[PDB]
């Protein structure tokens, strides 16, 4: 009866000798006694675990970026990992399966996107949530000595969903719990190792099981990952959303699918580009999309309200000017640039996780005894930068027409008008620079220029990082002309064609030609 | 009576 | 043996399969077993899970808003959000449970809300303290091969009450432990996703089980919850009350609910309404109405024993000058200040008035700071400084006061602790004022960040502020120019009252806020 089904579910060589001697073990047992239980328990959890079928992978190069396509907009890297894939997939038989690592702030479609991938691929889904999991038994589980014992919920899942070949998402693989009590990560560490997936041997099904063609996704929002695990998965970084692509993600997959939970029919509501981009700009302030989504949710629910408590009016048109009377006050502002040229302020250009943002920068200079304070809750490595910067202009001074015993005679106060955030890195130290000399000389900093890149003692510039969403902020911001520091011209090749044609874009080496750029009279 | 570890 | 309650229980396939496949193997198991106990745990599990078990909800809406006007009062942007789901749910048949956020100070009326809700939607109603939840034990549960297994408290809640569509009120978001000893915030990413609650996935059953039904309001005091949850989460801000609304909500809500709390009939007990006004303004200070309810019940329940000692009198009538022969002494309580100003602070309690004093003394240019100060106020202090050293001969201010006076900036607080950019302006307002002898005029409060040019920049917490103005006898109120944008979401009694000036820079709050002209 059991010999039946061990040859029927065919197996390799070790579990098939494992399994027939457990079968002839238990042939010289009483039925009901526990050493029978736990023979049994072997016997059929080896019989449900698959060994040898498998799914056909799709080979359609077209149809499946038309899937890519109709579940999610943008993601260019990974659609092209995804038919690449295929690509090999298509040219031979039985490949390792990619181990990818999808790293990026909420809300920027992931998780989804997992899913995505396995409708795309013709693969099975599988998914294990690993946030705040600190058992490292859920992977391999307890011998069969133990009552109730089990299989790792990896073996599990492949025993439930029958074949060899899934899609595994692992999601929140950095929330997972690492001390000395609980360390699943590290267990995560032989079941992602690319060359030692043949031989997965977890603690209940002590046979070895090949994992050497599933494909493991995991979603991570940070590099908080330990450095065994990140050297093991091929990182995938998905970065923030600009306005218009948020703006094409809302036409064509929230709008329509918040229709569709709704029951709007298609002559009742109506919301244009400018409802939808001042939701962006006036609402979210996110990098997802999972705030626009419950906005563009809000409009439709009050919508469907008031198609129900007047019945008289049939059809509603949002636009513009009536979100307000529908969502409410502006929750948020972006930075504009200033009008006049000022004494004193320049505009670096900051960045988040949440997105680029525009930095003013301040600086009075009283007559007084020497004194720097710096406000404006600087970090450290911000603050090293703005001595640099002072450190620049004073060895400079007699060339900039500066009374070179200012370090005597007047007290700098630099600061950032924020003020409860937190602001840290080199990169606005060019700017403190160009402030100082401006509140040195009553030479006013043109405001239609922003600036970043990090100072050395020299006088040089040196790169930066995070230009795309620095100069997205100084496109919105309204800059008409930016400096960014030499060596990150190759980043202008990624750059939307928009924003390079709006910003009149100047790299800089240097520091005298960031002077005679950004001020208005000649140093 | 037989005796079973647990854990 | 046990499929009759198995076939009795309608389940799913996956669910249905694995049961009867756990049963099938219970039956070639020894009974009187560890094992067999094991297996009859976790059918005894499975058996009590609901898995179509559904309430019929609510379609009218004139009844709906009917209910959660008679238990709650003027809640309108959490009741309109309700009446938004039942005007959905008559159009489809089904939908993902929303996920709700309710923010605000203690007393506001967030748990018998979340009791508002479960009855006039039709749902039931059970709640889950999160206070204390300090594992994802408590979440998802442990492994049976374990001694003491439990499928969590989710599940277990879920079966406590027998429905695939609760009202969960997970009641205290933000009094959650979530180091790495134990992180329990991120066990909720899957319970709070819509793109995984139809699988949740229990340790101890392992069966994906479906979350999409259940209904989510989660109650929280700040804002101080994890990022990767406020994206799951749509919040509401519930913010504090007037004192009508107050008197309105203890005569309307609190005074009936305490009457047959108490078993108090018709005729017995009478408080009037300058009672109510009296211990609102005499014996509470709150922006919630806890103590309101307190009060009113040592009222109650000192009218009982005053009509079981002495059956002289049959009625006992409260008029507000008698409250000092029930409750004893009141609990909690003008001219042209100089180098004083009245800023306004808002703390995760709700708004408070902000006195801030200065001292410029003929020393030697120190400058101390005094009153239990965060960081960042120190820097909104010596921003402020600069920002009148830079136009001190245009204030009238001899330009040696920084090496010739000695400052000292106190906020008479004492033992609480204060941070925020929100009172700069007021620092600075002070600071001009000990500095050339002109009097801040006492009715005015003000609030705003200061830049070192000597603009005004937006503050939050504007609503709390203007309410904390309004219990505090100010009239004039100095507002930022970037936040009369919230000054129609404010009460029309605080908009009447208070005088509103947006101000875009110092020399208009100086020359509104100080007496002489400078
Ligand atoms: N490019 C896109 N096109 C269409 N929808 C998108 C896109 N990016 C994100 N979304 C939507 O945003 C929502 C959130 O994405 P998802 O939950 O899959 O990942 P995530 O929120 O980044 O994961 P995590 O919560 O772990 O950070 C999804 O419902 C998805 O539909
Ligand atoms: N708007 C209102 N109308 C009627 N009653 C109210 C209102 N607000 C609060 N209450 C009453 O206040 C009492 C206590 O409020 P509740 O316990 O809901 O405060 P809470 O917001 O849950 O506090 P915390 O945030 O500290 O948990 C409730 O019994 C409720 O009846
Ligand atoms: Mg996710
Ligand atoms: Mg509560």
């Amino acid at each position: 009866a059991l010999k039946r089904k061990i040859e029927a579910a065919k197996m390799p060589k070790d579990a098939r000798e494992k399994t027939e001697a457990e079968l002839q073990k238990l042939k010289m047992m009483s039925p009901m006694s526990a050493e029978a239980t736990v023979v049994r328990g072997y016997i059929d959890w080896m019989l449900q675990v698959p060994w040898n079928s498998r799914s056909k992978v799709k080979k359609d190069l077209v149809k499946a970026q038309e899937v890519l396509d109709t579940d999610h907009y943008g993601l260019e890297r990974v659609k092209d990992r995804i038919l690449e894939y295929l690509a090999v997939q298509s040219r031979v038989s039985k490949i390792k399966g990619p181990i990818l690592c999808l790293v990026g702030p909420p809300g920027v479609g992931k998780t989804s996107l997992g899913q995505s991938i396995a409708k795309a691929t013709g693969r099975q889904y599988v998914r294990m949530a690993l946030g705040g999991v600190r058992d490292e038994a859920e992977i391999r589980g307890h011998r069969r000595t133990y009552i109730g014992s089990m299989p790792g919920k990896l073996i599990q899942k492949m025993a439930k969903v029958g074949v060899k070949n899934p899609l595994f998402l692992l999601d929140q693989i950095d929330k997972m719990a690492s001390d000395m009590r609980g360390d699943p990560a590290s267990a995560l560490l032989e079941v992602l190792d690319p060359e030692q997936n043949v031989a997965f041997n977890d603690h209940y099904l002590e046979v070895d099981y090949d994992l050497s063609d599933v494909m493991f996704v995991a979603t991570s929002n940070s590099m908080n990952i330990p450095a065994p695990l990140l050297d093991r998965m091929e990182v995938i970084r998905l970065s923030g959303y600009t306005e218009d692509e948020k703006l094409n993600i809302a036409k064509q997959h929230l709008l329509p699918k918040q229709f569709e939970r709704n029951a709007i029919k298609k002559g009742e509501l109506t919301i244009d580009d400018s409802a939808i981009m001042s939701i962006i700009r006036y609402y979210t302030r996110e990098a997802g999309v999972r705030s626009l989504e419950r906005e563009i949710s809000k409009l439709c629910r009050k919508a469907v309200k008031n198609l129900l408590m007047d019945k008289t009016v049939k059809h509603i048109e949002i636009n513009g000017d009536n979100l307000k009377d529908f969502l409410g006050v502006q929750k948020v502002d972006y930075g504009r640039a200033d009008t006049e040229n000022r004494v004193g302020q320049v505009t670096g250009l900051a960045w988040t996780e949440v997105g680029g943002d525009l930095l003013t920068i301040e600086t009075a200079c009283v007559p007084g005894k020497g004194k720097l304070t710096y406000t404006g809750s600087l970090g450290e490595v911000m603050q090293e930068s703005i001595q640099a910067a002072l450190t620049v202009v004073r060895a400079r001074a007699d060339k900039l027409g500066i009374n070179p015993d200012f370090y005597e005679k007047r007290d700098i106060h630099v600061h950032v008008p924020e003020g409860a955030t937190p602001k840290d890195g080199p990169s606005a130290g060019i700017a403190m620079c160009t402030a100082l000399v401006s509140c040195l000389t009553g030479n006013p900093v043109r405001a239609d220029v922003a600036m970043t890149g990090e100072i050395t003692l020299r006088g040089l510039v040196l790169p930066i990082g995070g230009l795309k969403e620095k100069l997205l902020a100084a496109h919105r911001g309204g800059i008409k002309v930016v400096l960014i520091p030499d060596d990150n011209k190759r980043d202008l090749e990624e750059i939307p064609d928009n924003v390079i044609a709006d910003l009149e874009i100047h790299p800089v080496k240097r520091i005298d030609d960031v002077l005679a750029i950004a001020l208005e009279h000649p140093a | 009576a037989a005796a079973a570890a647990a854990a």
